């Protein structure tokens, strides 16, 4: 999903269903690689 | 009332503080008003009774 090789198009948009895991997220929430980092329906730190 | 969700937990579970209170807020608004109503009525039926 994040270290893909290539993206498609903001008219092709890529949409993948991600299911049956134990998605850890607050590596994801800790990278500061990623300059905008924000969420709408939940605070952040409660992902986990 | 506007809120998230009707259930007090989901929005604990949910929210930072800073925006829960924005949520709970509307909630205890919301009850406190009916509560209100409902004594109102209630002191009318007693002086009837």
């Amino acid at each position: 999903v994040f270290n893909a090789t290539r993206f498609a198009s903001v008219y092709a948009w890529n949409r993948k269903r991600i299911s049956n895991c134990v998605a850890d997220y607050s590596v994801l929430y800790n990278s500061a690689s990623f300059s905008t980092f924000k969420c709408y329906g939940v605070s952040p730190t409660k992902l986990n | 009332f506007g809120a998230i969700s009707s259930v007090l937990n989901d929005i604990l579970s949910r929210l930072d503080p800073p925006e829960a209170e924005v949520q709970i807020d509307r909630l205890i608004t919301g009850r406190l008003q009916s509560l209100q109503t409902y004594v109102t009525q209630q002191l009318i039926r007693a002086a009837e009774i």
